[PDB]
């Protein structure tokens, strides 16, 4: 990656160098349809239903 | 039981046997000698009602909700709508089969007004020889409201008691025959003409 931010002077006002992580971003999405269906089926105790 | 074509009339549940606030309730119709046909079911909330397809409005059910009852309301009546007219219970809050019927309010349109029964008392004459089988009973007819009720000597012997199903004639009143066996007796009542009449024992 190289170095471009002057750690050593950083590291004297209390910055310590830390883990070098790559960067990722979503992206070409997948697209799959469901059914949510909000009410439940009571047909076999329609008759506490009420 | 009486009402005008085109009329109205209004219905009651008779089950009486529990509070009927906390059950599924329908109204069942059943025509003379025809299935059972369900008319409109009454949810426990008490507005939200079910309804046949065919009724379109014509039916409507309401409760009392202080005298735990259930009403039918019935407009625009024709021939068709004769029939007996089934208050159901349905063994739940919700949706369900009745495990309870009551005795259910038979309905009569017809241009007819209510007629008194002719009682007629048929018996084997006296001339003929009698036989240790003896046969006897009565006869009811000319009448126009469907139920009867026959009782015999208040009822105190009916293990040989034999009353026949009623039947119309081409005219639209109905007539029925009882017939009894005994050793070597008999009140009909017609309750829509208030005619209690018991003659020649
Ligand atoms: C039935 O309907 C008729 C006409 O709409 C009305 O006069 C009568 O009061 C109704 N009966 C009941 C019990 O709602």
């Amino acid at each position: 990656t190289g170095g471009i931010l002057h750690y050593e002077k950083l590291s004297k006002i209390g910055l310590v160098k830390g883990v070098t992580r790559k960067y990722k971003i979503k992206s070409n999405p997948l697209t799959k349809d469901i059914v949510i269906k909000m009410i439940p089926n009571v047909s076999n105790m329609s008759q506490c239903t009420g | 039981g009486l009402v005008k074509p085109g009329g109205t009339l209004t219905l009651t549940c008779k089950a009486s046997g529990f509070t009927l606030s906390s059950y599924w309730m329908c109204w069942v119709r059943q025509a003379p000698g025809k299935g059972l046909e369900l008319i409109a079911c009454l949810y426990t909330n008490g507005a939200t009602t079910w309804y046949a397809s065919w009724v379109n409005g014509r039916f409507a059910i309401s409760r009392s909700t202080s005298r735990n009852t259930v009403d039918l309301n019935m407009t625009s009546l024709t021939a068709a709508d004769t029939a007996t007219y089934f208050c159901a219970r349905g063994s739940g809050s919700g949706w369900s089969w009745f495990n309870i019927w009551g005795p259910g309010t038979l309905v009569t349109v017809s241009s007819g007004q209510p007629k008194a029964p002719s009682v007629f008392p048929l018996a084997p004459c006296c001339g003929d020889t009698p036989s240790s089988t003896v046969t006897l009973g009565c006869l009811v007819k000319g009448y126009l409201p469907e139920p009867v009720t026959v009782t015999w000597n208040s009822g105190t012997l009916t293990n040989g008691v034999r009353t026949f199903p009623s039947v119309r004639q081409s005219s639209g009143l109905y007539s029925l025959s009882s017939v009894v066996s005994v050793t070597s007796t008999c009140n009909v009542a017609h309750p829509a003409t208030n005619t209690k009449v018991d003659k020649t024992v």
